[PDB]
């Protein structure tokens, strides 16, 4: 209680004080993080020998009073002096003290049952020792060519997100009383804020450090680092133990975190995603945006936006360019082209126009470069570094491990070279490769024969043979490289040599992004032509607990089930704004205005008939029985209310399954039509997912009551309402102006608003009407 | 952190919003930030039109400002069109459909009135003005937008404020007419001034160096200024072949270098005692149990044999012996005043403000002079040192070393086999000795600095040791014990603002005759006779042999005793050297090579008889081991200079190895500054020497190099 | 490029805008000109920003820009006050803290001066180079 | 190849030139950030040494 | 790094305290306890960098209100010794406007 | 089982094959005399047995 | 004691519910997943494959009663 009151007074003998008094009255708040970076700047010379001396003396140590004195006996066992009343060196309310008396509260102390508190807060270590305990081994030796530099992530975890939003998890789940209202994050995202403050909220131990190491948790480091070839990121946590120039050992790849595959799944919902906005080219721009921000990834613990995963994930695949650049998202030092991976290390040129023949007789432009230009060639299981000059290539050199993935390298940089030979082969391209069918769509030429490439065996080694070919000189027996991509050195191509080892991979730190053309081209950075189309063209469909929306192309929806989760949508969905909305009647304990609604009008006809009033008897009783506050799950009010509308009769036959049109909904018991997640606020109908932020007292999210709460916004300051804590902000009602404290300390006020809508598509009509 | 305004923008804007700031941020105004201000004032606007649409298939409001300017103004006569209102001058950003009015919309960061008074005095009452705070304060005219739309733009001006705060840019976010203007970099006269006359050109004022500047396009005319400096700069071919003598190497001439380690090794003498627990753990009582043995009785004689200072070193001594009996410190305050310093006297100083009579009247012979180290010359005792230091003491290890962690089959095995291979090897070599009994006294005296500063201390010169037996009954035990070297005494230990220097008095026993010249610091005395006898199957009685008593005086710097306080480092820059070399081999077979590499390996050692000599890698790891612990011992400024202009000899070495033709450029110059380096250091002649035998050997093998 | 240099320049021009001038302490010793001796950034930068607010009153740039633009101000600055420890004789001396004026002729050679640093911690050269910390004014 | 090493490498470097070149280099970026480029090297220009 | 219970801070020798550097000091102490008392009222203060366009003082002046509404209301405090630290409040308010 | 029942893993399996037996890299007898002149690889022969168990409760129950 | 060779997990939730004379409504019981490896010869394969022997000899031993 005096807690507070001596805060209060030292406050007052601060500002009595008139030199500490301005320096507190002038300016922003951020002065804060000045002030602080004007204090213990001397660090001591020397590391540890300064610590040496340090630890030298008896009582060095700065520690404590309150806590021992309550705890333990401040005198020792063996009659070493440990405590005294003297404040001595720094003056700060701690008294010294011997180093030992450490030991021995860690030897006899009084305490129980901290066990399992600590791991969940170290999560990322002691999941990092997790990993290390299923593993096998085996020794040997070998001179190893490790891949020297890759920017690779270590330490992966789960939910991996950019160094902001991680600042606004952290801002939530450490302290409510100040905190911003985040709105992007805390709407998208939550259900990691539920699990996260739910643990770490109730228990308050070492807020300062909670908070540091849940920063380091969710960030992956990605350094440049040598690799021997496994590029895993579980296996860059340790590769010390692993490999190395001299080192190696086996049985690894086996355990791994749900992240690594996962990160694949959504590469494949991109290319779904990709392929539904190459579907219909009336537009590419508005389409697929659509498509993104629709779509609901379920991560395995977590529901997540596409969005939000999309835009800050770290790889960066030929489709993720894609998928990034409809969104503002700038991720740049990445060429994408096929299959293959690309980075330009030298040079510059002009994208020039030349017109030059097929075998059919026909002419058809090609554009080429004219430059002087190094490029990095990056494939599966192999590396390489090419230079181009004048649309033929100069230099050539080949790292890779694998003799069909060389030649493929070979193949697909000669695609990206472009050299003459690339137009005396036409053995019938115009029948088929020509003219692309998708609404009648010349397909660009360097992937034209790319894919007649892609089609059939021959055809590589086609171009293959289109190069120089020449019996190599004595001393190149070692770099030269045959059809099939083995050293022999019989027979090797000209203007290209093998390297025993890999290559390097160049790394920068840069971000670019530009609009993309209509089909689906990324002309970023004013050229460079990185989008690649189409680079793969699997057609498949197979997805797992993924979530679609909005006339998605793909018929999962029947007509039935587009009845019943769309009249549910409407219940759901259209209340939570004000009077004559179920919040409303819910606090004023009304249910009768919430059977009459007129949303469930529209979900009546299509109940099952004959028990029609022996199921609105028992979903009456449910929803009048939860009327009673704290009774109540919010959840089962949506999934009973619908069956309510009908005048009750008295059944005595029980009403568990409810029949909409031949589909049963039971209270409780989550199935395929309504799913009742435990512990978050969601729900699944079928293939799809919705949810209701602004308004849930549901008695499970007592954790996030004060988060889950608003759908407020902000008006005016005029009124002068009363200073509400948040926690007596659930009870202002609806239309009700009110004052509160905001984050650092600015202060403003709200009421209950209906939330904020189209914060994209509010611009992107009107830009889209201007033209 | 974000490296482009495209990026803070599209960060927490609309990403399509952004592209209309870009490009009309482009041509009608050239400001590369200020998009983010009308990023702002844009969305601003959006979110306030699609909202409502009145009662028809027209939208409520139409947007002039995101427009283009031309196509704008056009457009705006369309109003006059249509509703007949006043063509006002100033285009504002939306029309109203509904209301049939100007709508204009202002966003400030301070108090409303500043910036509404302003807008409000350009417009007047003409049209519907709308001026929004971010903060939530609001100013406006007659009526005020629908209560939705409030509600949604003052939410998200807050988030935007609250971004803004985060990445800390608000006062160049002011309005243009207030703060823009001043958008200019603060010209005062005096830095104008100062920038004026900075100007490299014959161009004074500094708009002509700018112009220059601006406006340059270089043609190829450095081309004949390259070559007219080639001309210029005449010298610089060099050829390997030519200079490939490189005079040898230089070396000075003078007398002997002396023994520069703060204690003796090879001649160095030992007093064995088995250790207590109890009683050695403190260390500085190791001497007080020592002297109820037979050390107290020992005293020097007043004549010594090439002492400096007999009488002093001989009360000193008494001093200790005296001390040790009652408390490890010595009581004298007159005596340490004149040897701390190493013998540096405290020089009186006299203010320069009453020094300029005795300028005018020249008294006290007032001059200013500063003294140079004198050369020395090669040692050759130095070698000696070397081959007593490579071979094993009969006591088994001198240096604490843990325990070794649990193992895994995989690496853990290898790892844990190699350490405790390469430690056995190791622990049992008298350098392991010297190594120890620096770790452990320069501990005592680091601790004894805190212990007990401005005072006199008596410390011992000691290192422990357990015995090994081999011969393998099944024994008593073996022997737990620690010996010592010698005493040794502190003087004051006050640290300067500058760096300080503590002064030490060393005395160690010897069973060893001294030689006047590697000795000259020490001084010795004819301390008495020690004891010694052996065991074996011979009779072995071994008599006595005279014990001689080598005294001196060396200075430590805190710094000196941190780094020689830790000589383990030692250890681990020879290990990384070792194994490499069983790797690099092992991984050629793809096998493992180590234990096989270790013995069969043969590294070159020595020459004998004039014949080189080589030995295995087990064996020549005590000569790595030795050289790292003497470069800890005998590191100089001299030593650092040595080595690091000797890395181009070793690289232009290995150039002739290979035959690869290597060159540099001025060979004399490389020279003169490797002889610049070689003054009194010990090790530093010594490996120079050895380095002048090594371009012997090697000319030798193949003639890149000259022999005299 | 044909663009290197501005878009570089475009870089450094967004990323010191941002920059709030207290992560100007962050860095190397500098030269504190008011007690004429050197510092750690941080208390230095205190000590320049301390005697401005002593002088013509609180700094509330919270840019590196308005920062220099005081900087270039103070150039003109006729007088300038520090906050100098001066040591009075009580006979036991108590350095009694104090307000000391200079004038723009010092000031500027002030400004100007650079200091040196005896070298430490370079390894591999017998004779010592000597390492310079250029004052706080120069330093943004 | 070569291994170069320079010897007085700051000593021959001058502030003068140094000014031209940021002259130069922010030619076309912004006149407000150009007078700010410029006033670096001027101090070092005239600088005073203890 | 592991926090358990090992964590402890270093005291700064006695050197710079005892020259006119502790005279020149006795500024930054002044901003110590100015940084110390924010960081006892606002917990986030080192994590999160304070934002908003507020003084400090009136942010810590609104804060604790809000704390002792929030012991008030609910918690267990008096409604007396709430009053007494709105006295102190105001009160200190004076000697802040004076300055 | 979306897609088709069988599991393309080709690294998962080779792990948990054998009991979580792993494939022992065999050494022949030839080569094999000079690591018995110099012993490395720690060379040795061993069998193992099985451990015995105590008498069960539960059986009971799953027979009722 | 007598799941050691057994891995297991918490699985999730399972509804189970009956129909009577009472009220049973049984809300839902946790699930939990058992996982094992075991080893498994072609000849244990075949005489597993086939455990409709086990009748036969408890018939014969019963109908000779
Ligand atoms: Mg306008
Ligand atoms: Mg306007």
């Amino acid at each position: 209680m005096s807690l507070l009151l001596t805060i209060a007074k030292e406050y007052k003998r601060l500002c009595q004080d008139a030199k500490a008094a301005q320096m507190m009255t002038v300016g922003t708040v951020s002065n804060y993080t000045t002030f602080k970076k004007w204090t213990t700047s001397r660090k001591e010379k020397n590391p540890s020998l300064r610590m040496r001396w340090a630890m030298s003396s008896k009582f060095p140590i700065i520690a404590n009073k309150r806590m021992l004195e309550e705890a333990q006996i401040p005198k020792e066992h063996n009659n070493v002096a440990l405590w005294e009343d003297t404040e001595d060196v720094s003056k700060r309310d701690h008294v010294l003290a011997s180093a030992s008396c450490i030991n021995y509260w860690n030897f006899c102390g009084p305490c129980v049952n901290n066990s399992e508190v600590i791991k969940e807060v170290y999560k990322s270590r002691f999941g990092r020792l997790e990993r290390r305990k299923e593993i096998m081994w085996k020794e040997l030796r070998f001179t190893l060519v490790d891949r020297q530099r890759r920017r690779v992530d270590t330490q992966p975890v789960e939910q991996r997100l950019r160094t902001g939003e991680i600042k606004d998890l952290q801002m939530w789940t450490l302290f409510e009383d100040e905190a911003p209202l985040a709105s992007k994050f805390i709407l998208d995202n939550y259900g990691l804020v539920k699990e996260m403050r739910s643990k770490f909220a109730n228990k308050p131990l070492n807020k300062e450090v909670v908070a540091h190491m849940l920063e380091k948790q969710f960030n992956p480091e990605s350094r440049f680092l040598p690799v021997f070839g496994a590029i895993r990121p579980e296996r860059m946590e340790l590769i010390h133990a692993l490999g190395g120039e001299t080192w190696i050992q086996e049985a690894n790849t086996a355990g791994i975190s749900n992240v690594d595959q996962r990160k694949n799944d959504i590469r494949a919902v991109c290319r779904k995603v990709c392929l539904a906005a190459n579907a219909s080219i009336m537009n590419a721009k508005s389409k697929l945006v659509e498509y993104i921000k629709s779509t609901s990834m379920r991560i395995g613990e977590t529901e997540r936006k596409l969005e939000e995963l999309i835009l800050e994930t770290d790889d960066v695949s030929p489709e993720v360019t894609l998928c990034k650049s409809a969104l503002g998202g700038q991720l740049g030092k990445t060429l994408s082209f096929g299959p293959m991976l690309l980075k330009k290390i030298s040079g510059s040129g002009v994208k020039v126009k030349d017109t030059v023949y097929i075998q059919g007789v026909r002419a058809v432009q090609f554009e080429y470069w004219s430059e002087q230009e190094e490029f990095y060639g990056e494939y599966k299981s192999a590396t390489a570094l090419f230079s181009r000059k004048e649309r033929s290539l100069e230099w050539i050199t080949i790292g890779g491990g694998i003799n069909e993935d060389r030649k493929r390298l070979l193949a697909m940089c000669m695609i990206f070279c472009r050299d003459g030979d690339y137009f005396k082969d036409a053995p019938a391209t115009i029948t088929m490769a020509d003219l692309s069918t998708k609404l009648g769509r010349e397909i660009p030429y360097q992937y034209v024969m790319m894919n007649w490439i892609q089609k059939s065996e021959d055809n590589l080694e086609a171009l293959l043979y289109s190069r120089g070919i020449v019996e190599t000189n004595p001393g190149k027996m070692g770099s030269s490289m045959g059809i099939d991509g083995s050293k022999r050195a019989i027979k090797s191509l000209r203007a290209v040599t093998i390297q025993s080892g890999k290559i390097d991979m160049p790394e920068s730190k840069e971000k670019i992004h530009l609009e993309l053309s209509d089909n689906l081209e990324a002309f970023d950075s004013s050229g460079r032509i990185v989008a690649t189309i189409l680079d793969l063209p699997s057609d498949k469909k197979v997805t797992f607990q993924d979530v679609s929306f909005q006339h998605p192309d793909l018929a999962v929806l029947r007509d039935e089930k587009t009845a019943i989760t769309k009249g549910y949508e409407a219940l759901i969905k259209r209340l939570g704004t004000g009077d004559n909305d179920i919040p409303s009647l819910i606090a004023k304990k009304d249910y009768l205005s919430l059977y009459n609604l007129p949303e469930v009008k529209l979900m009546a006809p299509l109940i099952r008939p004959n028990r029609k009033g022996v199921y609105s008897r028992v979903a009456r009783k449910l929803v009048s029985t939860q009327v009673t506050t704290g009774h109540y799950s919010l959840h089962e009010l949506i999934k009973v209310l619908p069956f309510t509308y009908f005048a009750p009769k008295q059944g005595m036959f029980e009403g568990r399954l409810f029949f909409s049109n031949d589909s049963f909904v039971e209270p409780g018991v989550n199935n395929n039509v309504f799913s009742w997640s435990k512990a978050d606020s969601s729900k699944i109908y079928c293939h799809g997912i919705a949810i209701r932020v602004p308004l849930v007292v549901g008695d499970e999210h007592m954790d996030t009551s004060l988060a889950l709460l608003e759908g407020f916004s902000v008006c005016e300051n005029d009124p002068r309402a009363p200073m509400v804590t948040r926690q007596d902000l659930i009870d202002v009602g609806f239309g009700q102006k009110v004052r509160l404290f905001v984050g650092q300390g600015s202060v403003r006020t709200f009421k209950r608003t209906a939330s904020q809508r189209a914060a994209s598509s509010d611009v992107n009509k009107n830009v889209k009407k201007i033209k | 952190m974000s490296k482009t305004f495209a990026e803070i923008a599209e960060a927490f804007l609309e990403p399509e919003a952004v592209r209309i700031a870009k490009e009309a941020v482009e041509e009608y105004g050239d400001h590369e930030r200020k998009i983010i201000q009308i990023g702002i004032h844009f969305q601003v606007c959006c979110m306030f039109c699609d909202e409502y649409l009145s009662t028809n298939g027209s939208d409520r409001f139409v947007l002039i400002e995101g427009r283009k300017r031309g196509t704008a103004v056009s457009l705006q006569n369309e109003l006059c069109k249509s509703y007949d209102l006043e063509p006002l001058p100033f285009l504002c950003d939306i029309f109203d459909r509904e209301e049939k009015q100007f709508v204009e919309i202002g966003i400030t960061r301070k108090a409303d009135d500043s910036y509404f008074q302003s807008k409000f005095g350009k417009l007047g009452n003409s049209c519907k003005i709308f001026v929004f705070s971010y903060d939530g304060r609001l100013d406006k005219n007659c009526e005020g937008p629908m209560e939705e739309q409030k509600l949604r733009i003052f939410s998200f001006l807050a988030t935007a404020a609250d971004f803004l705060r985060k990445e800390n840019m608000f006062n160049e976010i002011f309005l243009p007419d207030n703060e823009e203007t001043i958008i200019e970099m603060k010209k005062g006269k005096t830095f104008l001034e100062l920038r004026d006359e900075s100007v490299p050109l014959p161009f004074q004022t500094y708009e002509q160096m700018k112009d220059y500047c601006e406006k340059f396009k270089g043609n190829p005319r450095e081309l004949a200024s390259k070559v007219s400096q080639m001309q210029s700069n005449i010298k610089l071919p060099i050829k390997h072949y030519e200079q490939n003598k490189f005079r040898q190497i230089r070396l000075p001439k003078g007398p002997m270098a002396p023994y520069t380690h703060k204690f003796l090794m090879e001649e160095a003498w030992m007093f064995t005692k088995i250790s207590d627990p109890e009683r050695s753990r403190a260390g500085e009582i190791l001497i007080d149990f020592f002297k109820k043995g037979n050390l107290s009785a020992i005293r020097p004689k007043d004549k010594p044999l090439q002492g400096k200072y007999p009488i002093h070193y001989k009360n000193l001594w008494n001093q200790i012996k005296a001390a040790i009996a009652d408390r490890t410190m010595v009581i004298n305050e007159n005596d340490h005043s004149e040897f701390l310093g190493g013998i540096g006297r405290a020089s009186k100083k006299i203010p320069e403000i009453s020094l300029t009579q005795d300028v005018i009247t020249t008294e006290g012979l007032k001059q200013s002079e500063n003294k140079l180290p004198e050369p020395r010359s090669f040692p050759r005792w130095f070698n000696a040192e070397w081959m007593w230091a490579i071979k094993d003491s009969d006591l088994t290890g001198w240096v604490p070393m843990a325990e070794y962690p649990p193992a895994d089959n995989e690496l853990e095995d290898y790892a844990e086999h190699l350490n405790k291979t390469m430690e056995g090897v190791l622990q049992g070599t008298n350098c392991a000795r010297e190594m120890g009994k620096c770790i452990l006294t320069v501990g005592a005296l680091m601790t004894e600095c805190r212990l007990f500063p401005g005072k006199i201390k008596v410390v011992p010169i000691y290192a422990r040791s357990k015995e090994r037996k081999s011969m393998q009954e099944g024994l008593p035990v073996p022997s737990e014990m620690d010996c010592l070297f010698g005493i040794c005494v502190k003087s004051k230990s006050h640290l300067n603002k500058d760096d300080g220097m503590y002064t030490i008095i060393t005395f160690e026993f010897s069973i060893r005759e001294p030689n006047l010249e590697k000795h000259q610091k020490y001084t010795v005395f004819e301390a008495g006779h020690t004891t010694v006898r052996m065991k074996k199957g011979e009779s072995v009685i071994g008599r006595e042999v005279p014990l001689y008593l080598y005294c001196r005086t060396t200075a430590l710097s805190k710094i000196k005793n941190d780094w020689l306080s830790k000589a383990r480092r030692c250890f681990i820059t020879t290990m990384d050297t070792v194994e490499t070399i069983c790797l690099r081999e092992s991984a050629k077979a793809e096998e493992n090579l180590v234990e096989k590499t270790l013995n069969e390996k043969q590294m070159w050692i020595g020459k004998k008889n004039g014949e080189l000599i080589a030995q295995p890698l087990r064996e020549a790891l005590r000569v790595q081991l030795v050289q790292q612990f003497y470069f800890c011992i005998y590191n100089d400024s001299q030593l650092e200079g040595f080595c690091n202009e000797q890395k181009k000899i070793l690289m232009a070495l290995e150039g002739d190895k290979k035959n690869k033709s290597s060159f540099g450029f001025n060979p004399e110059g490389l020279l003169e500054k490797i002889e610049e380096c070689l003054i009194n250091n010990p090790m530093c002649l010594f490996m120079a020497q050895r380095l002048n035998e090594l371009v012997i050997e090697a000319s030798k093998r193949g003639a890149k190099f000259f022999k005299t | 490029g044909e663009g290197f240099f501005k878009h570089c320049v475009m870089e450094a021009e967004t990323e010191i805008l941002k920059m709030h001038f207290s992560r100007l302490t962050e860095g190397r010793q500098t030269y504190d000109w008011t007690s004429e001796r050197n510092m750690p950034a941080a208390t230095a930068l205190q000590l320049t920003v301390d005697a401005i607010k002593e002088t013509e009153g609180p700094f509330k740039g919270t840019t590196m820009l308005e920062y220099c633009n005081k900087m270039i101000e103070m150039l003109d600055w006729k007088e300038i006050k520090f906050k100098k420890v001066k040591t009075v004789v009580r006979k036991t001396k108590v350095p009694v803290m104090g307000i000391d004026s200079i004038k723009h002729d010092e000031f500027l050679i002030r400004a100007l001066t650079i200091n040196t640093m005896a070298k430490d911690g370079e390894r591999g050269k017998l004779q010592r180079r000597a390492i310079a910390t250029p004052g706080m004014i120069v330093r943004p | 190849n070569i291994t170069g090493d320079n010897s007085k490498w700051n000593e021959c470097q001058q502030p003068e030139a140094y000014l031209a070149l940021l002259a130069y280099i922010t030619k076309d970026s912004s006149d407000l950030m150009k007078d700010l480029c410029s006033v670096a090297p001027v101090l070092f220009c005239n600088k005073f040494v203890k | 790094a592991v926090v358990s219970t090992h964590s402890f801070r270093t005291r700064a020798n006695r050197t710079l305290l005892n020259t006119d550097m502790r005279a020149m000091m006795a500024e930054e102490k002044r901003y110590q306890m100015v940084c110390d008392m924010f960081k006892s009222v606002f917990e986030s203060a080192d994590i999160n960098p304070p934002i908003g366009a507020m003084s400090i003082g009136e942010a810590i002046e609104e804060k604790l209100l809000e704390r002792a509404k929030m012991k008030r209301d609910i918690g267990a405090i008096e409604d007396s010794e709430y009053e007494e630290i709105k006295d102190i409040i105001r009160d200190a308010k004076k000697a802040r406007l004076e300055s």
